[PDB]
């Protein structure tokens, strides 16, 4: 999604999460931070959802 | 005549969404938790030595009244 946006993801804002040591516990942090990530992206679409057709 | 009426979001916008991590502290620190421990097990150890001695002189009394009636 930020190195090869599609559709409208170039306009909105959000981190990615990474680990340090590559193991279980690492991969459940950046999940549940993605989870977080995924929050304030729907936000964004929220309040940015234009008019027109479908 | 009919305007567009479509699923939009209100004039302005949505309120603030929270996202970031909330975990507070809610606990006390280590050194009161150690103290409260140690201050019971000193009353714990106070309370039953009191009784362990008055136990002792109970059971005399119980081997006392055997002593007297044995022969």
């Amino acid at each position: 999604r930020k190195t090869q946006p599609y559709d409208v993801y170039d306009q909105v804002e959000f981190d990615v999460p990474i680990g340090s040591r590559g193991d279980c516990y690492d991969r459940y942090l950046c999940r549940v931070e993605e989870m977080r990530q995924s929050l304030r992206i729907i936000s964004q679409c929220l309040n940015k959802m234009p008019p027109g057709e479908i | 005549a009919s305007k567009v009426k479509q699923d939009m979001p209100p004039p302005g916008g949505y309120g603030p969404i929270d996202y970031k991590r909330n975990l507070p502290r809610r606990g006390l620190s280590g050194y009161s938790m150690f103290a409260v421990g140690i201050g019971t097990l000193l009353f714990g150890y106070w309370s039953m030595m009191k009784w362990n001695r008055e136990r002792r002189r109970l059971q005399i009394e119980d081997f006392e009244a055997r002593i007297a009636l044995m022969p």
